[PDB]
């Protein structure tokens, strides 16, 4: 649930990445829509979308107003701890990362298009260093459905197991005024993500949800036109009649094809970050033929817990993970690099 | 031959407002009640009305009449615990949305058509036990209460009545061995009867029918007996 | 063949994970049973048939010298009210070789009873507390 | 034996003389099945609570227990729209890897009860 | 994530006195009673009625109608001891309290409102059993009487029954997917009765229907059936 | 034991839960149970 | 138990490769339906039309040598190439019934002569006395008329085999594309009745005294006192009863042997030979001795008894039904490789 | 889909151009609480009933018996009083240490599902 | 089972036993006790 945002706002502290609970909270901090900054709208349509806990990082004041650190941070800042995305660095709580200021330095002028490459691709190797948080992508706005197909084949190509996309921008609306904004979709997106960490469980993919918060949506897709986006890792949002906006499409951007859904994904940084929570034998006891039998039964006796949710195919526990860590899989060299398992979990979606 | 095949479900209890206008479905969804184990043993049971009376004027055994068909019941029984995080409010919270079953949801209220919220049993492919039903009776046992006077584990039973979901809203052809008077025979139940067939058809002759021509039998409503 | 590795009901190995219980010393009662429902053909007879119905692992009674580490056991025990842990355990068989002959994993654990020693002043011997365990399956 | 009646066909053809095809039969009833599962829940405003409502079970995991539910979002479905017909069984399978949900609607016109399976014959 | 967290807490009967006036909240106390043993069960039951007769012109089932709710129940099982100091009548005077509650008060009476005290069974964090209700039965067991006649060891059994607190004294944002005949489909049930949400708003083309626009739906007090 | 009388009729003009009524009080109960022995000196009628 | 075979000619789809099929909609994707006035699509429409939910059709001819000995009304082996002939259907251990419905469409167009349809028959005969498992159906002359069929079948044929069927009298079937009543060969609806069976009742009872749904009238209707004259030499019958439709009078094997005479028997005992050779794969493994011999008794004894749970066996216990004997008497110690022989029993005839 | 109609606001102002500025939408039913829970029931004799007996549970010993009775008396009342919320749980939580009893209530206009805690910015 | 009525009232001028009366005849009752079982395939809809 534990999201993380990347914006310009008015006030608060810099480049450090406190916590919000509530809508309240963020007033307090960073003020309110002034200025016309994307960060303030996408946090409310995700706390408005479900999700009691926000990470923000506020790094570029009201008015360098946009550049590569300030505005749309993405320095690793020589692991300084509180620069750029290297503040996410030491929470590891943190699951959601989102990026939605730098899309107003391109409508703005301020950046040029390549240089938007760079943050968002900057961001995924952010993700793909850790192993547990995924990344929202936001295409350039009003990018036409026949040419966004091009871009992301062209101009990003990312290619990452760790990155979700969604096609068509938001008219929020904003309850100060009630007038009609454009957003994107990034921050209403991950308040669906928490919502099924709450409800059905992180097995059912974040797809077929209401994008409550949202009132129109620029560029109507039709089916025909989406069937040509699905298949390339792209997902879309549409607004089926008399059934209000949902989310369409549970593909991640990746083109392996045993990653391709997205709650497999989701699924497996879950399920990696409950065991060696769970299984923190290490710089403890003796590397021998005795704690190699104790972790295979560790991990076993979880697995099988995990099954009883459900979210594991074959009928009966021995069907669904297979756990080998005896002897022969640590060589008498074991060079304190020892210590090897292997596991199993699938359940993926329509 | 099988869907999942191999894979484990709960079932879960559903739970949807009640129909407002002229509709017999139930409305959209409010509160999805996932179980924490499922039912041990589920028990289906149904009854029949059939007034006999023992008496006549010749005080001979009576044909009885079949006077109206009772509703399906069902009598689950809803198991939750949380005893390996004691204090935790797991269970209280999930009883207390599970009592919305029994009192009148504020929606209705407002539309001048009061009536507790529909729920459905569903369960993977337990397709006999899935039908629109109400609540009836909820009893509910507690047991273990944590220190701070949460309590624990819960028992609670259920008394569901299928909800029926009516209104949904004769051409045959000649063989061999058909005849006029067998085809009376067979759909009507009056043997001499069988004028009406070659009524509604224009049937002539009864001695010449085409075999493998069609033929429209009316309903009874030229014969109201 | 080599003369075969034939089993052996001395050496063996019999440990708890989790808080710190430690190796034990003597197993009993392993047992997986079935609840096998019998059902009369009433036009048949000659037999009754039978049909398998679930299955049920029955408790294990563990036992050890009564060493100065049993603190652990009662904390264990009475930690029921703030919380109880279920860790994994193993019940293994050994020739004297050392090597293994059948290892059993219980998936999950907890206490249920605790008989603790029998002092006595005229019987030689060493008390032997008894740690019963509750089961919820084998591991594989 | 029930009454099946003649309609205009879905996909609307001049014909062999021109103006409008027509096909009754067994054909018939097809048709009918086509337009009913085929549409949403919606797009007709008229007629609301017409249209197999098939959409809210997509994008479940794979199990048995959103396989069930489809198995009934069918039978009330082809039941209360399509009365002509007597439904013998639903399929829910994955018979192409295990990323899509099949569905093999058995059906038998009343007293013909010649068993048939719709096709959707794209 | 809690409160007191780690205390243990007794639970207590509080009585207060009937309401006098036009009022529904209880009145002032008049003794709070502490329990010696917190209940080791405490059952809630719940019950519906929902009439249904079995016949029709065409005896098929018919869809029962709800008739109302009873009110909620609770089963106490009370009990006292003074075992350690016999003689002592500790537990005859706290049953004496503990009887108040099933007969008419003074106050009350006076003002020509014969009720019997209220109760109300508060106990930590256990909101599903604290509500306002009245005590219908009092059984009682008495064992272990001590010497001189003074009872020592007694379980009190208690009957409780929820009252009602009734009395606690329509704006939808049009989103691209939906349309009017929608709305009146989810809000009235009749997909036909659009005309009527236009007529309060007094859009005149239902053509476009802005997105983001407010429409302010009437009751059904414009179609009263 | 104990008893009283509440009565109250669920049907209503908007079928929710009514208030009952305090029709009235029962009056006290007690089951005693008392025992007679002479069984010590047999043939007396001091228990009949 | 119940998948059928079909060898006939269909415009398009594969050329004498046994496709499968399981419901009408997948046959008109593959070959049509009724263009040309072939008889397959027809005799197929029955068997769906009357139960069975599977289905096996060989296509061999063609639209338009349409008709020959192997292409048109398909007889050779295919010098066993697993994809000509009747060899097609010796690589599926699956098909338990075979019939040719085309096999007589050249006799009414003039392309066959009737010496030439009598071997493509028998040599059938040869195929199902082969394979021991499957029955074929075989259909008589067109408007052969009752007093002259006895003759043809102690004349012409003479087939007398323990695998097939015979059913004289054609069938007048209704076509729903046309409304129009065609005359058909009885071997595809026939067939349908025995898919009934098995899913409805097993293969204990007899395909016999059920509805040929389908059918609208039969030429040449036979009366009783004809009937006798026909029953009990080995030809079944198709009479129009009264009031209760179309139904199949005759459960007679096309053998002369008395113990074997019945349908059902051979019905059962190909599904009792083929249950147990399915079941005690103990073969080119588990070393041949006097302990083998004692296993096999054993595991055939723990399924006959069970068979006998559904009825299907005589004899008020199951020790009186079936007689077993796998010991050291029959394995003499010469059978070093020929070995591992039994014998066994089954038995519950019909009317 | 409630509506929240519009009025005045607890710290009264003059406003942009003048006179007093009336306040409405999700800010107004945020101000309604805060009058609602301050006032002790009493101090506005003719509405007894309205307000909130919190104070006669000060100085209570610090146990989850005191939370307990804190949970039903912000339940009723605010059920009673104020209709166009519905509430969603309150939470009792210890502040600095084992000394004041923090109240969290957190609520949602009725129909628009948009979770919302009290914060009572001073 | 199977059940007869003769109804029969005791009183009369004489009080004496009063001949019964055969007031009608009740319909024969039967209770079976299907049991079916898949335990052997399960997963199997055979049962349902």
């Amino acid at each position: 649930s534990v999201a993380a945002f990347v914006g310009l706002a008015p006030t608060g502290p810099l480049n450090e990445p406190t916590l919000v609970t509530n809508w309240t909270q963020y007033v307090a901090a960073f003020g309110d829509f002034t200025g016309g900054y994307y960060l303030a709208h996408s946090v409310y349509g995700f706390f408005n979308n479900g999700g009691s806990a926000a990470y923000v990082v506020r790094v570029g004041g009201s008015a360098q107003a946009e550049s590569a650190h300030p505005g749309p941070a993405q320095y690793l800042g020589d692991s300084s701890d509180r620069t750029g995305f290297g503040g996410l660095e030491a929470i590891d709580e943190i699951s959601m990362v989102a990026v939605p200021d730098l899309m107003a330095a391109y409508q703005r002028g301020a950046i040029d298009l390549e240089a938007v490459k760079a943050v968002q691709l900057g961001l995924i190797a952010h993700c793909e260093l850790m192993g547990d948080r995924v990344a929202i992508i936001d295409p350039p706005p009003n990018q036409n459905a026949r040419q966004i197909r091009v871009w992301r084949q062209e101009t990003a190509g990312y290619d990452s197991k760790y990155a979700a996309l969604y096609y068509p921008w938001i008219k929020s609306f904003d309850p100060a005024t009630g007038q009609s904004r454009l957003v994107p979709p990034s921050g209403h997106v991950a308040g669906i993500w928490a919502r099924n960490d709450s409800e059905r469980g992180v097995h059912k993919a974040p797809a077929n949800e209401v994008v409550r918060g949202a009132v129109d949506l620029e560029l109507q897709i039709t089916r025909g036109e989406q069937d040509l986006l699905n298949p390339i890792g792209v997902n879309c949002i549409r607004s089926f009649p008399g059934r209000g906006i949902r989310v369409w499409g549970a593909r991640t951007l990746s083109s392996d094809p045993a990653w391709r859904y997205l709650n497999i994904r989701r699924y497996f940084n879950y399920l990696e970050e409950s065991i060696l929570i769970g299984t923190q034998w290490v710089v403890f006891e003796p590397n021998d033929h005795n704690l190699w039998a104790r972790i295979r039964r560790n991990v076993s006796a979880f697995l099988v817990n995990e099954w009883r949710n459900g979210a594991l195919f074959g009928q009966s526990p021995d069907q669904a993970y297979y756990v080998k860590c005896d002897e022969e899989t640590n060589p008498p060299e074991s060079v304190d690099l020892g210590r090897v398992v292997c596991e199993i979990g699938i359940a993926p979606v329509k | 031959s099988k869907g999942a095949g191999k894979s484990l479900v709960r079932a879960n209890l559903a739970i949807h407002e009640p129909p407002t206008g002229k509709s017999t479905s139930p409305g959209g969804l409010i509160k999805r009640f996932p179980f924490e184990f499922n039912p041990a043993q589920l028990s289906i049971s149904q009854r029949s009305q059939w007034k006999a009376t023992p008496t006549a004027a010749v005080r001979k055994a009576a044909k009885p009449q079949f006077m109206g068909a009772e509703p399906r019941e069902m009598t689950l029984e809803i198991f939750l615990d949380s005893s390996m995080k004691p204090g935790g409010n797991t269970v209280m919270k999930k009883v207390e949305s599970l009592l919305i079953c029994c009192e009148v949801t504020a929606k209705s209220l407002a539309a001048k058509q009061p009536s507790p919220p529909w729920v459905i049993f569903e369960w993977g492919s337990f397709s006999t036990a899935r039908f629109n039903a109400y609540v009836a009776s909820i009893e509910t046992q507690y047991t273990l209460f944590g220190t701070a006077g949460v309590p624990i584990r819960a028992t609670c039973q259920m008394g569901l009545v299928e909800i029926p979901g009516p209104t949904p809203n004769r051409v045959h052809r000649v063989v061999a061995g058909d005849s006029l008077q067998s085809l009376a025979w067979s759909e009507y139940g009056s043997a001499n009867a069988w004028r009406v067939i070659a009524e509604a058809n224009g049937i002539d002759d009864p001695s010449h029918l085409p075999t493998g021509t069609e033929l429209i039998l009316p309903a009874t409503e030229e014969v109201p007996h | 063949m080599t003369r075969k590795d034939p089993g052996s009901s001395i050496w063996f190995s019999l440990a708890i994970d989790g808080e710190s219980l430690g190796y034990f010393n003597g197993c009993e009662g392993l047992s997986t049973q079935v609840e096998v429902e019998q059902r009369q053909e009433g036009g048949n007879n000659g037999f009754v048939w039978q049909l398998p119905t679930r299955v049920t692992y029955s408790n294990i009674r563990l036992t050890r010298p009564l060493t100065p580490d049993t603190a652990k056991v009662a904390k264990w025990i009475s930690s029921v009210q703030t919380g109880i842990q279920r860790p994994t355990a193993q019940i293994s068989a050994l020739r004297a070789d050392g090597s293994l002959v059948a290892r059993w994993g219980l998936i999950d654990v907890l206490p249920v009873s605790w008989q603790g020693p029998s002092l006595d002043p005229g019987s030689a011997s060493v008390a032997n507390e008894v740690l019963e365990i509750a089961h919820h399956g084998f591991t594989d | 034996e029930q009454f099946v009646g003649s309609g205009w066909s879905f996909p609307l053809r001049i014909g062999p003389t021109g103006g409008i095809a027509l096909v009754s039969g067994e054909q018939e009833v097809e048709e009918a099945m086509r337009l009913i599962l085929a549409t949403a829940p919606g797009e007709r405003p008229m007629r609301p609570e017409f249209g197999c409502a098939i959409h809210d079970l997509v994008f479940a995991p794979v199990n048995e227990q959103t396989a069930g539910r489809i198995q009934h979002e069918v039978y009330v479905t082809l039941d209360r729209w399509e009365p002509r017909i007597e439904v013998h069984d639903v399929d829910v399978t994955t018979g192409e890897e295990q990323n899509v949900l099949f569905i093999d609607v058995r059906y038998s016109i009343r007293g013909t009860n010649n068993p048939r399976s719709l096709v959707f014959p794209f």
